């Protein structure tokens, strides 16, 4: 469901501001996770451009001036 | 933090992290006195639970309240809810550069501008007309112009009036339903205090003037200014994202005054006449002697597309009325004259924009949409179009119609008193010859609304469309649907309990003729189930809503 | 009529004739608060219950006991003026007598050493005012009535809500008034479960064991015996023949003769008549029939002594060949069948593993204090305590008579605790409903739910408060100072005062009164709220609570509801409905005798009503009082239906019963759909008063009641003559029919002159009566505001035209012509209150004063040389009204600022500006300066003026009084000295005061001499004191809070005009934000050139079918029209005989209308004056479902030369030409509502963040930012706007340096952003930490 389908995400930081913040911290610090803020929701808590719109370009050149 | 008065304001994490110290220290004490085991059990307990409510409290046994019997507000109660760090404060924030008022409507503003109110743009825009000001050199320091801005001089309204011209604001409506419940217009200063929204985003806002606010965000930066004029801007919104439906749409008034000057009346003054042009309509029209709806012959010129994007003439006679010719001068050119020659409801106004921006793009379109608003606002000014008691024709053979129910309805009980039936056959029938009287009460209705202009034709009598106004207001789509004026002037029927199970006697009365006390009573019992509906099904579509933006 | 009705008198068009009086609208408040505070022989009401519910106070002793002997309210410190000035609570000091009794040691009667009697003080008791409201820390707050359910027993389901298989599960809930619940309900398996407290849930019989009652003693209340006397063989067995109903043959029945039916055919009725024909007792059964039932007994042998088979054992071929060696006579067995008489309860007992009074006990110890080992004596007194004890349990007098009404019991007093009677009653009514020989409760049915007013909720408070300091008495009486203390040294009234402080200051029914009119005000008090201590939460509340109920019928109005997130959770008083002596809304009722209505009226409760058949209002009945119908429309069940004129027992009272007082207002109300009926219902109270009152001319005739039964007017209390008629006071000398002897007979009302309102609109008071004009009792003299010669006026009368005009009335806006401007009619005045508080800081102690640093001489011109404004002046946003200055220290100067302070050689300021200023866009007048200085502190220049001012209004306010009274006695003394023994050349040859030295021949006149001469020392010996009080407490000092020196209060008063922006509506719920103010020749006109004042949208109509704006218009019309010729025959001056010949006609019109106006009664002087208030159009009284016929508008209409269409020829003011079709023109009410564009519109570019988050503030008061949410964030990343998003994260809210280096850009004309981190994401960072968790950004 689209509850569950959210929680379930690869990323704990969206996870963890949509609901149940205390089950999606507690998961993600036993499990030692990191999030490495590929998403919409993630880039507005940080205070980013998001990945999409006219932040796409800015991500891009972002992920191959870092895989170069 | 010391309040005004001199009293102290403190967070719950003071007391809590206060009670994990004061049962850590009494902790070591005991170990240091070596207490009997069951006190430094005791105090090893109130530790653990001190420090379970700092984390969290409430997770185990009963909430820690302080001071109020309100229960102290943990670590975890900090960042997760509604009123948490990420829904409260970083997934949403309040925000400078934005102002807020009540909407009224601009009937002039063009579609991508807004008129926004001096005393809000002068404090929205502060910081431009500094540094405009300084530019100037109509102030020596910054602290000079902001005196030049709190005494209002004469100059800092010309600043003002150059530092907002090409730059976009963001207009908002809550609930931002949707992406078009923000927009960006370019400001026009007016002297209100109420923010002039244009009439045809209304839809897209889900606005009315009936004391619904907006707020006004200022874009700040370059790139913001450009998004705001390039991805926001309300001429680049006419096409709705759920669905490729245009979204900025002619409604109200618009439609009915483009209703009211396409519809052709029998015997109209200057019937029958041959016109060179639009042009040659407008002049009889104006000049008064010819009326918006003599049918009316006129040699119409226009253009289509041909297999190049060239666009070729052609000119013939038409069939028309005068008001159909006149509106034909505000259509762009690549469009056929079948597009006006009828009647225009809503559907075919939201169509011929579609056809306009499908054929053309989205430069005639605005245009073209900016002039239909205009139009149509002329001329639903030009009609008169008033509502009056007697546009609620009550059909003549109503009163009939509800005596042979009621006739059916004694026999059917006098059948169950005889045995014939059982009370949920009897019920039933009971209410299928209301709902049957009902839709007989109902089509008399609409047959004695619609047609009922019977008009001469050179002495003969002829029947045609009604000019009746809460029809004409019903069939062009401006407001008000069949169900409804089956209330106004036929009768209101069956009314449900609160159970959902329909009421046997159902209101034979509209709302032309009073309803009785039982009547309004029992109509009230489904009124408020709906507006409770109303209230209580937001919070359900705005949580799933927000589940499905947080899956997607 | 009168003297204040036939100056205008509103022409009714309700044909039903009135037999009940509208009550006192108010009655709920002041008879509640009556009951609470008044002194009851009995101790059934108030505080002399709440006193002998908690004394004789005894302590765990035999030694003293603190006893009540009565109580007193005394004297409030402060009026309620004062109180609302000082911003104090008006109340009254509770003196209550106590009596501490000492008995002494050993005796067999404990008799007493001594009683120390005294009066101690325990709190003070906020008073209400004269209507209806309190006083509380200076602002008047209402009360509001609490909708709760009743006590007592109910009985409820789930209707195939659990167990996945549409079984309909039964429940039983005791709830008391104070205690704890007691819930009985069944399981999917049929077994009953006893949950107490809403705790986990036990078998129902362990409540049973807990009683004393044995397993034998429990089935043998719930069942009923099947006995099997079996003689030597063949298994005897006894049969009463309905025990057979329905029952599976398992055998042949041949007894008193041969076989009735065989075997493989069950029972019917026929059967069982046939054999109890045959009157059958014993019947022959086989072995296997009884293998299966339920033995009722412990049978027990006698050769061994111990059990062969228990109570509740499925009894079997073996068991019955046990007892058969053991040779019993007779064997009992519980009778159950399926669907008539249950298992359940023996069932239960299988399931429960509780085998006596003791473990029961222990279970329901388990179950209330868990992990707590149980002791016998604990687990005897929990349960004790649970439902049995007086002091913690109470089903109330309400909560006895709903549970023996529920169970079918004749009494309906008892005790207010439980017994095993009750609990065995309710689990048996709760199996009965399981067997389908009862029906659960609807629980929001109005007889189940009841009415808690102030009166009732400040007792219990009162009570809780008692208790509070009942604990703390008996603390103190067990210890050893007992000989020496009075009664008033163990009294603390500290607790006692917070607990009615803390419910008339912060409860949820305690609110703030909504002030904007008298509607407001009325329509507050008589609010009923289902939320509160002890109601619901508005977020849990379902549909089902908020819905319309069928006894809501009289009793609740269905339309009057607000249309939030609480609608129907708050609900308003219907007009006539009043409350029970048990708290249940009833409505009055017209006795149905012998098929004539009488005018005899019963207030029927919603049970009762739902016994008999109840005709409508709208019935017609003729002359004698008969029906002229033989099949009339009723409600007889909560259904509605035809019955004949022979079978209804009672009729509806008025066609408005069924309505509020605020829905009784909206004429033509059954033209309009019910939601935009509730709109205007809910709208019609936020209208604003304007500057001058315009009565409606199409009202519904409630509004002289709305206007009298709130208090805004001024009524005279006694008839008389206007002895002295001012714009602040009017002086009334009493008719001598009127007075009291031994009195002066002079009424003065002083009147309310430009205060605040609640909502800072304006309160003013204006006299209605001219001087020496006659008054009667009940007569307004005064108009509040909205109010107009004593009738509700809300609005003002706009000449609108329903057409649409340019796309300035598109989608509810308005379009308003000029002259609505020029003329104020719309203009409304609101004062405001500002404070300027000068405190004690550490640094030093603020000063008001004039002398303010970096302030030129131009700021500083309208301050007095104390530094506060002068009263008058006009000041605007931005100027200063009280100068104050802060002192600071450590200005830490920059290098910079310091060399520019050694170059220009200018001192720093040692205090800062904190001056109070207008704030901005407001620009008003003064109007009000009050200073409140602490004592210690010294009075400033203009403290001591304003006081001097104070003391010099305070004599002569009381010397004025005295002149007026002494006047009135001297006028009676000079009369009585005529009646008798005839002076009258001589008494004004006497000096004026020695009339008093008359002795005169007394058959009666000497003695109303002497009074008079008595009254009128004690008048002037009155006045010598209360000169005395008022001097006192002006020259005393203020109770400020701490830290405080002084306060100045500063009231502005600002006319706002409207604009657009502003909301209008009319009663219809239309309503509207005008949009453009249209110049006079631009509006459309008519044929005679008169304009339109406003212009509203047809579209608006037909969708929201309110059609009564509609008629409105089309009434509004007529009566202008009347007016209008009216006005015309007193320009040409026209004779009396003609202007009466026309009114007379116009009040005569109408089909069998109830009233008759006889203007033949009237002189010409009366016509006359009736005339010049007619000429602005005759008002018209048009009764909710009884009101005007479109047929007699349009007569109307065609008496006022008008088109009987109501559609008029208009014309376009700016180009000449006639609007192609006919506009409806006519007059509508229109009403500016408290939604001003002046409140609304705040804009922000930079100010205060918060201190955690640095994020910008909340509001306009704030000077806030607008809240950027979550949805609007999601329509940014629709568009692909990634850099307005980002600047809205970072750099406009919570990006601390990213801010102000985005200031400094635009500031340099460079817009570009450094965006950084949002402080609330470190913020977040940190809190994550503080848990246990190491959150981190990765930084490579
Ligand atoms: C005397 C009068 C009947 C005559 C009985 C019948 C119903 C009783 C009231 C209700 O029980 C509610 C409430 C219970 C509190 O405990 C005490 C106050 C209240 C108001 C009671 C007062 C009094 O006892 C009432 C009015
Ligand atoms: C007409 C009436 C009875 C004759 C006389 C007797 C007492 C007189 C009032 C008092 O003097 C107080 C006051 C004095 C002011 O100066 C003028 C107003 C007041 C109210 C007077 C009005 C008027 O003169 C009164 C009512
Ligand atoms: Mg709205």
């Amino acid at each position: 469901g689209i509850t569950k389908a959210s929680l379930a995400t690869e990323s704990f930081i969206s996870a963890a501001s949509f609901q149940e913040t205390t089950r999606v911290l507690t998961e993600a610090a036993v499990a030692g996770k990191r999030d490495e803020l590929r998403g919409l929701k993630e880039n507005v808590i940080v205070g980013r451009l998001i990945p999409a719109g006219t932040g796409y370009a800015y991500h891009q050149d972002r992920m191959r001036r870092r895989a170069a | 933090v010391p309040l005004d008065g001199g009293r102290f304001a403190t967070s719950d994490l003071n007391d809590l992290y206060r009670r994990v110290i004061n049962r850590n220290n009494r902790l070591k004490r005991l170990l240091d006195l070596a207490a009997p085991d069951i006190i430094v059990r005791n105090e090893k307990r109130m530790l653990q639970e001190a420090v379970d409510a700092l984390l969290d409290n409430g997770r185990r046994g009963r909430a820690i309240t302080g001071s109020n019997k309100r229960p102290l507000k943990s670590l975890a109660d900090m960042i997760k809810g509604k009123q948490g760090r990420f829904r409260q404060n970083l997934l949403g924030k309040r925000v400078d550069y934005s102002g807020r008022s009540v909407i009224t409507v601009g009937p002039y503003l063009r579609l991508h501008q807004c008129g926004l109110p001096k005393k809000m743009a002068l404090e929205l825009f502060k910081p431009f007309i500094y540094g405009k000001l300084e530019l100037r050199g109509l102030a020596t320091t910054i602290k000079a112009a902001k005196k030049m801005v709190e005494r209002e001089e004469a100059v800092v309204w010309d600043i003002l009036d150059e530092v907002i011209r090409e730059h976009p604001v963001l207009l908002n409506r809550a609930p931002t339903l949707h992406r078009l419940g923000i927009q960006a217009f370019e400001p026009v200063l007016i002297e209100g205090k109420a923010i002039q929204l244009h009439p045809l985003v209304c839809a897209a806002y889900n606005a009315d003037f009936d004391g619904d606010q907006m707020a006004v965000h200022v874009p700040l930066t370059l790139e913001a200014q450009l998004e705001a004029r390039a991805l926001m801007m309300s001429t680049n919104n006419i096409l709705s994202p759920a669905n490729g439906e245009p979204i900025i749409v002619p409604s109200q008034d618009v439609v009915l005054g483009l209703y009211y000057m396409t519809r052709d009346c029998v015997n109209a003054k200057g019937e029958g006449m041959v016109l060179t042009g639009p042009k040659e309509a407008e002049r009889l029209y104006r000049s008064g002697l010819a009326s918006l709806h003599a049918r009316v012959k006129v040699r119409i010129t226009e253009y289509e597309k041909d297999a190049n994007g060239e666009l070729v003439a052609k000119t013939s006679l038409k069939d028309t009325t005068v008001g159909r010719a006149i509106l034909w001068m505000i259509v762009p050119k690549g469009l056929p004259y079948s597009i006006v020659n009828q009647a225009l409801g809503k559907k075919a106004i939201s169509k011929m924009l579609n056809t306009c921006y499908r054929i053309l793009g989205l430069k005639p379109t605005v245009i073209f949409a900016d002039q239909i608003m205009y139009t149509g606002f002329a001329y639903a000014a030009r009609s008169g179009a008033s509502v009056g008691i007697d546009d609620m024709v009550i059909p003549e053979k109503k009163h009939e119609i509800i005596s042979e129910a009621e006739a059916e309805v004694a026999e059917i009980q006098e059948q169950f008193q005889s045995g014939l039936v059982t009370a949920g056959e009897r019920y039933n029938k009971v209410i299928d010859i209301w709902a049957a009287a009902n839709d007989r009460v109902s089509k008399a209705m609409m047959d004695n609304l619609q047609t009922e202009t019977v008009i001469n034709r050179d002495g003969q009598e002829e029947k045609q469309v009604s000019f009746n106004s809460i029809y004409m207001m019903a069939d062009s789509g401006a407001r008000g649907s069949a169900a409804q004026i089956r209330q106004l002037a036929g009768m209101r029927g069956l009314m449900a309990k609160p159970d959902g199970s329909i009421i046997e006697t159902p209101i034979t009365a509209n709302f032309r003729e009073g309803l009785n006390v039982l009547q309004y009573f029992i109509s009230t019992h489904g009124a408020r189930k709906g507006l409770a509906d109303t209230a209580l099904k937001t919070a359900n579509s705005g949580y799933l809503t927000r589940r499905l933006v947080d899956v997607a | 009529y009168s003297y204040t009705e036939k100056k205008r008198i509103r022409k009714d068009f309700g044909k039903r004739p009135q037999v009940l009086d509208v009550p006192y609208l108010l009655s709920i408040q002041l008879d509640s608060f009556q009951k609470f505070i008044e002194q009851d022989p009995e101790g059934q009401y108030g505080l002399e219950a709440a006193f002998r519910s908690v004394f004789p106070i005894q302590s765990y002793s035999g030694n003293s006991e603190l006893q009540y002997v009565s109580y007193r309210l005394g004297e409030p410190v402060f009026d309620v003026q004062e109180c609302q000035i000082r911003g104090v609570t008006y109340s009254a000091p509770l003196r209550v007598k106590l009596r501490l009794v000492i008995y002494e040691r050993e005796a067999p009667e404990g008799t007493v050493k001594d009683i120390k009697e005294q009066e101690v003080y325990m709190g003070e008791i906020p008073l209400m005012t004269d209507n209806g409201t309190f006083v509380i820390n200076g602002t008047e707050r209402v009360i509001v009535s609490q909708l709760h359910r009743s006590p007592g027993v109910f009985f409820d389901s789930d209707k195939g809500k659990t167990h996945s298989s549409g079984k309909v599960l039964y429940n039983a809930r005791i709830i008391p008034y104070r205690g704890s619940w007691l819930d009985f309900e069944f399981d999917p398996k049929d077994n009953l479960f006893v949950r107490i407290d809403r705790r986990r849930k036990l078998p129902a019989t362990i409540i049973l064991r807990a009683l004393n009652y044995t397993t034998e003693q429990i089935l043998d209340l719930f069942f009923e015996k099947v006995i099997f006397e079996i003689r030597d063989n063949k298994l005897q067995m006894e049969l009463v023949p309905e025990r057979l109903r329905g029952e599976t043959a398992s055998f042949d029945i041949e007894a008193n003769g041969k076989v009735y039916v065989e075997k493989g055919r069950r029972i019917t009725a026929r059967h069982i008549r046939q054999l109890e024909k045959d009157d059958v007792k014993l019947i022959e059964v086989p072995v296997e029939y009884i293998a299966g039932k339920v033995v009722a007994k412990d049978y027990i042998d006698e050769s061994t002594g111990e059990l062969i088979c228990a109570a509740n054992m499925e009894l079997s071929l073996d068991l019955l060949a046990k007892l058969s060696q053991s040779g019993h006579k007779r064997i009992e067995t519980l009778f159950t069948n399926d669907l008539d008489h249950g298992p359940y309860i023996s069932e239960t007992l299988r399931v429960d593993p509780t085998n006596d009074r003791l473990s029961a006990l222990v279970e329901i110890y388990r179950m209330m204090r868990p992990g707590e080992p149980p002791t016998r004596e604990a687990a005897e007194s929990l349960f004790e305590n649970l439902f049995f004890s007086e002091d913690r349990y109470d089903l109330s007098a309400v909560g006895r008579m709903k549970f023996n009404r529920s169970l079918l019991r004749e009494e309906i007093e008892g005790s207010g605790i439980l017994s095993k009677d009750d609990i065995i009653d309710v689990m048996k009514k709760l199996i009965d409903i399981r067997n389908g020989k009862g029906e659960v409760d609807d629980i929001d049915h109005l007889g189940n739910r009841r009415i808690r007013s102030v009166g009732e909720m400040a007792e219990n408070q009162f009570r809780v408060g008692l208790v509070r300091v009942e604990r703390a008495v008996k603390e103190r009486l067990s210890l050893g100072d007992l000989d020496t203390l009075m009664p008033q040294d163990m009294i603390n009234a500290k607790p006692i005062s917070a607990a009615v402080k803390e419910f008339f200051g912060s409860s949820q029914l305690s609110q703030f009164m909504d002030q904007n009119n008298p509607l407001s005000e009325i329509t507050h008090k008589r609010r009923i709220s289902a939320l509160g201590p002890g109601g619901l939460t508005r977020e849990r509340a379902g549909f089902e609570v908020r819905d319309v109920h069928p006894t809501h019928y009289g009793r609740v109005c269905p339309i009057e509801t607000p249309e939030g997130p609480n609608i129907g959770l708050i609900n308003s008083l219907s007009v006539y409905a009043q409350t029970n002596e048990y708290g249940f809304l009833e409505t009055p009722y017209r006795k149905v005798t012998d098929g004539v209505v009488t005018d005899e009226i019963h207030y029927l409760s919603a049970i009762e009503e739902g016994n008999y058949v109840i005709a409508q209002a709208n019935s017609n009945l003729d002359e004698e009082g008969h029906f002229v119908e033989d099949l009339v429309t009723c409600r007889s069940k909560g259904e509605s239906s035809l019955f004949s004129r022979d079978q209804v027992d009672y009729m509806d009272v008025s066609t408005q019963q069924v309505v509020s007082v605020g829905a009784s207002l909206i004429p033509f109300l059954e033209h309009d759909d019910a939601n935009r009926a509730l709109m205007g219902a809910n709208m019609q109270r936020q209208a604003v008063p304007t500057l001058r009152a315009d009565k409606p001319l199409v009202g519904t005739g409630m509004e002289r009641a709305v206007a009298v039964d709130s208090g805004v007017t001024a009524v005279a209390k006694r008839g008389g003559v206007v002895q002295y008629v001012d714009a602040s006071r009017i002086v009334i000398k009493v008719n001598e029919d009127e007075m009291y002897p031994g009195e002066a007979g002079i009424d003065i009302y002083n009147l309310t002159k430009y205060t605040r309102s609640n909502q800072n609109t304006c309160i003013n008071q204006m006299p209605c009566v001219s001087l020496g004009e006659p008054v009667e009792r009940g007569d307004v003299l005064a108009d509040g505001p909205s109010t107009d010669l004593g009738e509700l006026a809300l609005g003002q009368n706009m000449r609108v035209a329903f057409m649409p005009w340019n796309g300035y009335n598109f989608e509810d806006s308005i379009l308003v012509s000029e002259r609505v401007v020029q003329e104020d009619r719309f203009t409304t005045i609101h004062i405001q209150e500002l404070a300027c508080v000068s405190r004690d800081t550490k640094l030093g102690p603020e000063e008001i004063t004039a002398d303010i640093p970096n302030v030129g001489e131009a700021a500083l011109s309208k301050l007095d040389e104390s530094g506060i404004v002068y009263i008058g002046a006009e000041v605007t946003g931005g100027d200063i009204l009280v100068g104050k200055v802060t002192p600071k220290g450590e200005t830490q100067l920059t290098p910079e600022e310091k060399l520019l302070r050694a170059i220009f050689g200018e001192k720093a300021s040692d205090v800062k500006d904190s001056s109070l200023r207008v704030p901005n866009g407001v620009s008003g007048t003064v109007i009000d300066v009050q200073v409140f200085t602490r004592d210690g502190v010294e009075k400033d220049k203009r403290a001591l003026e304003i006081e001097e001012m104070q003391l010099k209004q305070a004599k002569k306010d009381l010397s004025e009084e005295l002149q007026i009274l002494e006047a009135g006695l001297f006028s009676r003394i000079r009369a009585v000295l005529v009646a008798g023994g005839v002076e009258a050349e001589k008494l004004d040859k006497l000096p004026r005061d020695r009339w008093l030295e008359l002795g005169l021949t007394d058959e009666e006149k000497q003695n109303q001499l002497e009074q008079l001469a008595e009254q009128y020392d004690e008048l002037k010996h009155e006045f010598e004191k209360k000169l005395e009080a008022k001097r006192r407490k002006i020259t005393q000092g203020d109770d400020l809070a701490p830290g405080v020196l002084k306060i100045v209060k500063v009231y502005l008063a600002v006319k706002r005009r409207i604009q657009p922006g502003d909301k209008m509506a009319g009663r219809h719920g239309n309503k509207g934000v005008i949009s453009k103010i249209n110049p006079i020749e631009d509006m459309p006109y008519d044929e005679n050139g008169t304009p339109v004042d406003i212009v509203l949208n047809p579209l608006g109509v037909p969708s929201r079918m309110n059609i009564g704006q509609i008629l409105e218009t089309h009434l509004g019309m007529a009566a202008k029209g009347i007016g209008d010729k009216i006005n015309a025959m007193l320009k040409q001056q026209q004779e009396v005989a003609k202007l009466r010949e026309f009114i007379q006609r116009a009040y005569d019109l109408g089909a069998d209308v109830r009233q008759k106006v006889d203007l033949s009664t009237f002189s010409d002087e009366e016509v006359m004056r009736l005339a010049e208030n007619l000429r602005k159009g005759m008002p018209i009284a048009t009764p909710v479902f009884d009101g005007a016929k479109e047929a007699e508008i349009k007569e109307l209409l065609k008496l006022g030369d008008l088109p009987t269409s109501g559609q008029i020829r208009l014309y376009d003011g700016r180009t000449g030409e006639q609007f192609e079709r006919p506009v409806t023109v006519g007059y509508m009410y229109m009403l500016k509502l408290n939604h001003l564009v002046d409140d609304k519109m705040h804009a922000r570019s930079t100010g205060s963040y918060s201190l955690v988050t640095q994020q910008p503030l909340g509001g306009k008061a704030q000077f806030g930012g607008q809240r950027f949410g979550e949805m609007e964030v999601w329509a940014l990343e629709a568009y692909g706007a990634a850099y307005t998003l980002q600047e809205m994260l970072t750099v406009k809210s919570d990006d601390v340096n990213g801010r102000t280096k985005m200031y400094k850009n635009i500031v340099d004309g460079n817009h570009q952003m450094e965006p950084g981190m949002p402080e609330s994401f470190n913020v977040l960072l940190k809190e994550i930490r503080s848990l246990g968790i190491n959150i981190e950004l990765e930084d490579e």
